[PDB]
């Protein structure tokens, strides 16, 4: 409980990053993941600002 | 560039200075001289592109500083990508873990790799409306569902199985999602953009995605290249793909090995998967147990047998785990079985040339002067030793604010850091100040 | 297309029981080592004895290995064979004893056969047979089961008894799709749809199979072969899906232990019961060791103990050392490494050094298997320069003469070639010279 | 949330999920051999030994410490463990034979 | 109060902006080519450009190499990763050497990390769930969202949230009165605890109270947390995902050293220098720094040699006193200061000479002034010709007992008595040794 | 408490100074030894004091004279609450613990970190409960009453503290004590003891921990059993660099505070070279315990170096440490420290047998006649007379031999012993 003081002021999820992606390959297959970054929803949002 | 950009000992070499002749030009690729062995460099080179040919062992000989490990480097570098190249260290094999022979076997397996294709029917596109009749008639009364892509958009008739696979991952339309065409597998792509502001904290598994283009269903090929070792590695555990990052593999029995040969032999002949030799270079092999060299003696003469380059500056000295001493430091049957090329020593212009061009890598200027008598020192010395002064020299430039380094500042670098012909004189001069071998020594100055 | 070292060994090159011939399966000269070598083949192949060890000697890069690969052909695919290295026996995982124990089980295999009745083909109908009961009673009784069963150039009705009903229910197959029965020990295994009911839906997660070519009725035999190896270790390693023991498999690291005594007898007690109906069909292997000079005394000790057990197969020992000291002891000088008692145990197999025309008859034969073509003078000139450094350089020299040649656009070596592969490739006595000539520790 | 779908778009599969059943993917197929009645795995080992396990396991360990068991397997009333994770570890462990 | 180990009396090399050392700064004396070898180093260290770059200073026992090798540390700044090692800890138990010094190489060179997050927090004034009227036949019975409102100093606010949020916060067992955090990055709900201003609602309660968050509702901040390599390498072999209960079993067993793959280490340098590259991070190198490097065997060795010529390989300083010497693990082999000749044309040479009566003398004050002590400068003078006499290091830990022996007597000045009864109470090696020579059973 | 029948070291407690810190000639069982004695008590006033950490301080001396004694009076004087480590030499070679990691080990046990946590509770007997289940009016409602010696009151019990107190059966009239702020029920006995006061009352608890104890705990997902077990398995080094930056900042906010213990090496001689090399570098960190080390051997070999090097030890070392030599103890002296054995284990000597025994231990030793001193007693409750005379003492100086006699006897009969080639006869003829 002392060492629990707060750490959220200096700490990084480092999984968020996609830092951690040993674990990916339990789940996910590569076409799929292919065509998820293909499939960005990017220049959507861009468009509505 | 897509490796980290820090500058090492061997970063100016890349590739090979040979011709479609296979000459040597003498200032090429970031190399200096070695005509004869650069040649033979890339003999080895276009042997190891053949293919045809598995099983050979090739020696680099040489004095320290001659360029042994440089020549390697330039050699994977012209081999380039999409064929494997591993590099270790002969004192790297011994494992606590793992037996040497296991060590030097798992070496060989991960030299060579394979391609593997494989082929998908995937119907990919997002789903405008599902309908299920649960009070009509009840129990998967046949539903439909809508997919619409970007060119095109049909309706499909949906079985009871198909029901019961979509009641788990339920889906709400508007969502991007892949059906298997053999297996029937549901996966969820992403959301739509026209949920993106649903509400204002998104679950971790929320994600946008645009519609996908073109037709509904498409006949993809994907290439994969995984060598056997990883191959091994996979069989032999029930979680094995953990196994290559941890690197607990766990001394792998020979039984899945051949069963993976089998395999991969089945599939070339059916041709999904095509072999792509690789090559194996050893550096340092001068240290070594007998028994590794009996074991690389025995494998070299199998039909996966990666091309292996060894390297050592050693002459006529002992063999570990033997008293007596072998010419070269390897044993004479590995001799037999192999080719050697030797490397000789520099000259004060192929010195003054690799100076200059570590200089210009180093984004470092140099006076006439300046370079002259570094390559001086450098006869003198070794060719190592100069790189570091010019690294040192360029940052007393830097602090003397003063744009391109000056003989002085070279000077003031060569007696701020010795030399070891120069630090053994010193020790020897004051022997009774350092530790001697029989552990006495001299602390106070007072006599 | 890939060679290495080999492949240009096929067979003994032995004729039909006689003298070996003096080119035959890519062999040339040492025929009396060849004709042991055949003798021991027919040794095996006789399967009677237990434990017979022989060893071969001789000088380096002749041939050593070379028959023991020839003889590995000539046995066959079927017969088992596990190459080893003296090396390998060191396994920091578990003792060495243990570790020659498992080669030497997994040198021996075993081959078992299996006929089977099938009875398969598309679902047509499954109607009942209703008939009186035995005892007073006014519930229905069924005496059997009707199913219709529809292939490729052949359709055929089976009349059961009516057990089938569990199977035919567990199997959750209906109509129109294909199923297979087994005569005698019954029961029933849904394989998939009937490829014609396809197209019934738009979608589908089931596949579609074709229907069974040829009678409903079939009569495969099947062979399947395993080592005694793979028994044992099948046997102790646990198996399961959620079995404590089964994630205590997980979270953790397989290794090699020590398999008790008591389990190997046990798996050859089964083995002979199994056997005694004519079943399986026992066939001894060979295990090959390569420079068996390398093995600890201990190791020696442990094979002089184990040669006499009634289940060892052949093995076959290489050494090419002399008069030498054994590993493990300072003072014990014993030919070529290896005990006297246990030389004692074998027999001895010399191998003879070959002759120039030998050497020039293997270089061609090299050359024409590696695709690639001399002219007279260049193959003399190798083969005089393999009689004077050594024969294994002279083979090793072959590829950057071809390859030299191709940077020529040249299609076959000539002597240009040669001499250039010769001053840019060295061997070890010109390497040895530099090494004596110079003082800057290279 | 532009910049969040764009970071959590690049997730990768090391090697992949479809690689790995690929290469588990036999082409052999079923071959039903008495293998089955060869194998005795070690669980049937255990199930059919139940007279002489019965017959020969007498010692016990004399010195126990009750409630030293769930603090080894750090699952209590008080610990570093969320309530509802040890909650569905105990459940596991009921239902696991 | 303050403690001191034959250290803290340095700050630094202490050099000036033309790079001449000062005769007496930063607590060192002399060694003014060590120092300016020393501050050229740290110039090349700040400059981030070279890599595998290794140096090694040699010399005499007591002549400043731990000393140099801490205050070049010092100058360079708690942000720059600084690893000590000696040659001993190298051999594990567990895994291979190699192994090791592989891991304190990634160890050494270190990276910062920034990434912004936003986060709801607040006393939860009341939650709602939303449920749909629609069955649309792909459910069953679902909420199609959650309305909970936030409360803080500064202001409330009211949120909309999905269902994953809704059963991460229900998992959480949070009922109005409750101060909670909500992550909007990774969806992260965890319960602070009860606010402060529901003390009084029973006489006792075994919750903790928490005071009101400052801050509206939602903030957005960012972290700079600085993390090394090899702690990439850990997590990422070391995952702490998973509520299995195999993982809890995984996380239970210790922690063993393993050959991390030359595989993942690559990859982890792929994703490092995709993010350097999008100018999310930033690399810095570091230093790390072996003392008695003799104490290596030759494998460990060879493999440097090996190891300094990769691309990430940071600068690596290394000690050594001994001169003439065989290399451990070989029979034969002498080489200057235990040291391989390969490795030592692959490094620099750095001497340390010994040092005067005078700088003995300097020495001793300036320790003496460090511990707060008061010295005569007739007793400083014997202790400065008694450690001539024998050794540096003995008149500095002699320096020590003599404050007792002065409080004893309750003076408070060192007096040449007191040095006297200190040296009869306390011998040196000489002493023990010559004492060693004559005596009946090992003495 | 502190159960114990008899040790070596048992009599001294203490050791034995004054305020100038001058030895008594016996004080606290300590006899003889004046100097070493005050360097020990210098040294035991340097680890009060505090200020200054990381130094080695070396014992050095014949074998049974004084060594051993002297570490244990430090530790005896130096008192509770402090660290104190002493291991053996040998200790550190672990199978499956690096002697570098073991040693690092070892010199964090010996720094203990006091913590002080201030909490509120309740206490005394209790004399009424009632708990009801959930009704529309209220979720649960629970009274309890409590009486001490002075108060008596009911309490409002909101949810969680009826489950608290329903998980364990309670019943009325027995002392309990309630933790408000853990929320964890504590039973102090029945109503055995009496209550005191109010039931709220203000204290904080302090507890002591060493480094390498915080290092375990937070190492692993249940690092404390790792405590007791000894699996700790090579802590890495982020987690002490990280523990160390804690310390500093807990020490500069005043929330905990440092205690330099002491750290005793015996049998330092058979260390391995490669743990003096460690050791000369973590004796010079910040967090460094006092190390003293005994020796008896002299100029000898040091294990793992084929060279032999001056009492055992590299030169390094010994310019890093301080040496204290012990003399050898006179016939006056061992009188004494007989005489005090013998009180320490109940045993009534006359004059002339302690005479007697002074001079064989003079001749041979004086573990010998502290040995003799316990045997003695057996044959004089065998002759069923407490006092233990000359004839006592003869009898058992001849029964059980000594090291010379033992020698001699071997040389004299060397054909029935085992020599060093394994020859030996059996056989009396021939
Ligand atoms: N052809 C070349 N051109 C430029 N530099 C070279 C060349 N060959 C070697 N070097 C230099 O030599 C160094 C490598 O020497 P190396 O061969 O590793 O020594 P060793 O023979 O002891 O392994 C590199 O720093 C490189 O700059
Ligand atoms: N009769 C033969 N015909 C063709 N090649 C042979 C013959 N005998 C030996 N060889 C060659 O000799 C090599 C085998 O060497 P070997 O004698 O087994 O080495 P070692 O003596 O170390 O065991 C093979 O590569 C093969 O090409
Ligand atoms: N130039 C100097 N100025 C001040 N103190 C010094 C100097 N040189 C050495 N010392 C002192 O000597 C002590 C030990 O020296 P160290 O460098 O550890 O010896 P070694 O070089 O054998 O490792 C250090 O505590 C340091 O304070
Ligand atoms: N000053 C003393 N007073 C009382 N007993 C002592 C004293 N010095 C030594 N002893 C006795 O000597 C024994 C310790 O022997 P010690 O000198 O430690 O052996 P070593 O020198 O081999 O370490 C203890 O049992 C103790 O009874
Ligand atoms: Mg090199
Ligand atoms: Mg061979
Ligand atoms: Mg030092
Ligand atoms: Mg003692």
């Amino acid at each position: 409980k002392l060492f629990k003081k707060n750490n959220q002021v200096n700490r990084v999820d480092l999984d968020f990053l996609n830092l951690v992606f040993t674990l990916n390959d339990k789940d996910l297959t590569s076409y799929h993941a292919e065509e998820i970054s293909k499939l960005t929803c990017v220049k959507n949002f861009v468009e509505e600002v | 560039l897509k490796s980290l950009s820090l500058i090492a000992a061997h970063s100016h070499i890349t590739g090979l200075g040979l011709d479609e002749n296979l000459q040597p030009r003498p200032t090429s690729e970031g190399m200096v001289g070695q005509l004869q062995a650069r040649r033979a460099a890339g003999v080895i080179l276009k042997m190891v592109q053949n293919g045809t040919i598995a099983g050979r062992a090739v020696l680099v000989a040489g004095p320290p500083s001659t360029g042994k490990t440089a020549l390697a480097m330039g050699v994977s570098q012209s081999l380039g990508k999409d064929v494997p190249f591993t590099a270790i260290a002969g004192s790297e094999i011994f494992s606590l873990e793992l037996s040497k022979t296991e060590a030097l076997t798992q070496a060989f397996r991960k030299s060579i790799g394979i391609k593997i294709k494989e082929e998908t029917e995937l119907i990919e596109g997002e789903v405008v409306e599902i309908q299920i009749d649960r009070s009509i008639t009840g129990g998967h009364k046949q539903g439909k569902l809508t997919i619409k892509t970007t060119d095109m958009e049909t309706i499909y008739e949906l079985g009871n199985k198909m029901i019961d696979g979509l009641t788990k991952e339920k889906v709400l339309a508007g969502d991007v999602i892949s059906i298997d065409k053999a297996s029937g597998k549901i996966t969820k792509l992403g959301r739509s953009f026209a949920r993106s502001r649903d509400y204002d904290a998104m679950g971790a598994d929320t994600r946008f995605v645009q519609c996908p283009e073109g037709e509904l269903q498409k006949r993809k090929t994907v290439v994969h290249t995984v060598s056997l070792h990883e191959i091994d590695v996979i069989n032999s555990r029930t979680q094995g793909f953990l196994a290559l990052f941890t690197g607990d593999t766990g001394e792998i029995r020979s039984e899945v090995r051949d069963q993976i040969n089998t395999k991969v032999a089945e599939w070339k002949e059916e041709g999904k998967a095509e072999i792509v030799p690789g090559v194996l270079f050893i550096d340092e092999v001068h240290m070594l147990d007998i028994e590794c060299f009996s074991f690389i003696n025995r494998a070299l003469e199998d039909e996966f047998a990666p091309i292996v380059m060894m390297a050592t500056n050693r002459g006529v000295s002992k063999t570990r785990g033997t008293n007596y001493k072998s010419p070269h430091g390897l044993p004479l049957d590995l001799l037999d079985r192999s080719i050697i090329i030797t490397t000789k020593s520099y000259n004060e212009q192929e010195i003054k040339t690799i100076l200059s061009i570590r200089a210009q890598e180093e984004e470092v200027e140099l006076s006439s002067d300046a370079l002259d008598l570094l390559t001086k020192t450098g006869v003198e010395t070794s060719l190592r030793y100069s790189s570091n002064l010019i690294s040192v020299a360029q940052q007393i430039a830097m602090k003397r604010k003063n744009n391109t380094v000056e003989v002085e500042d070279v000077k003031r670098a060569y007696l701020l850091f010795l030399d070891s012909a120069r630090s053994v004189k010193y020790v020897q001069e004051n022997e009774s100040q350092y530790i001697d071998d029989q552990g006495n020594v001299q602390i106070s100055i007072a006599k | 297309t890939r060679t290495a070292a080999h492949t240009h060994i096929k067979g003994l090159g032995l004729d039909e029981s006689g003298v070996a011939k003096r080119v035959e399966g890519g062999f040339v000269g040492q025929i009396e080592a060849r004709e042991a070598c055949g003798v021991i083949v027919d040794l095996i192949k006789a399967k009677k004895m237990s434990g017979r060890a022989i060893l071969l000697a001789g000088g380096p890069s002749t041939g050593k290995t070379a028959l023991a690969l020839a003889i590995s052909q000539e046995l066959g695919p079927k017969v088992p064979f596990c190459p080893l290295v003296g090396s390998e026996l060191y396994s920091v995982e578990v003792k060495k004893t243990e570790t020659l124990m498992e080669n030497f089980r997994r040198a021996i295999g075993l081959r078992i056969k299996e006929t089977k009745e099938v009875y398969e083909g598309e679902v047509t109908e499954l109607t009942p047979e209703d008939a009186e009961n035995p005892l007073g009673g006014y519930g229905k009784t069924i005496s059997h089961v009707i199913v219709g069963l529809k292939s490729a150039k052949g359709t055929k009705t089976l009349r059961l008894d009516p057990t089938i009903y569990e199977s035919i229910q567990r199997e959750k197959v209906s109509i129109g799709d294909v199923i297979y029965i087994e005569a005698n020990t019954g029961a029933v295994k849904r394989v998939g749809r009937s490829d014609a009911y396809a197209t019934e839906f738009d979608l589908e997660t089931e596949e579609y199979v074709p229907l069974p070519k040829g009678e409903v009725h079939k009569k495969k035999e099947i062979v399947q072969d395993v080592t005694l190896h793979d028994l044992d270790v099948a046997n102790a390693r646990p198996q399961g899906g959620q079995d404590v023991i089964s994630m205590m498999g997980q979270l953790l690291k397989p290794k090699k232990t020590e398999i008790t005594e008591k389990l190997r007898q046990e798996v050859n007690k089964v083995v002979a019961k199994y056997i005694d109906q004519g079943v399986a069909e026992l066939i001894p292997g060979v295990l090959f060791i390569d420079e068996v000079n390398m093995l600890d005394i201990e190791i020696f000790t442990y094979l002089n103990k184990a040669l006499e057990s009634n289940i060892a197969p052949v093995v076959v020992l290489a050494s090419n050392r002399g008069m030498t000291t054994v590993r493990g002891t300072e003072d014990v000088i014993s030919p070529h490494g290896v005990p006297p008692d246990l030389i004692d145990r074998l027999l001895i197999v010399r191998t003879l050094p070959y002759d120039k025309d030998e050497i020039r008859t293997i270089i061609e034969r090299r050359a024409t298997v590696e695709r690639l073509q001399v002219e007279s003078s260049a193959l003399d000139l190798l083969a005089t320069m393999g009689t004077e450094t050594s024969l294994r350089y002279a083979l090793q020299l072959l590829a950057p003469c071809g390859i030299l040649a191709q940077t020529s656009n040249r299609k076959e070596i000539v002597v240009n070639d040669v001499n250039e592969a010769k001053l840019l490739f060295l061997d070890a006595k010109r390497s040895t010279k530099i090494l004596e000539t110079s003082a800057n520790y290279l | 949330v532009n910049k969040l779908r764009c970071d959590r778009r690049p997730i990768f599969g090391k090697n992949l999920i479809d690689l790995l059943t690929k290469d588990r993917r036999v082409k052999y197929d079923k071959s039903s051999i008495i293998d089955n009645e060869l194998i005795k795995p070690l669980q049937t080992r255990v199930l059919d030994n139940r007279k002489i396990i019965d017959t020969f396991a007498v010692l016990t360990p004399s010195a126990v410490s009750l409630d030293m068991r769930k603090l080894a397997l750090g699952l209590n009333d008080d610990s570093s463990v969320g309530e509802n994770t040890r909650l569905k570890v105990m459940q596991n462990c009921f239902e696991v034979s």
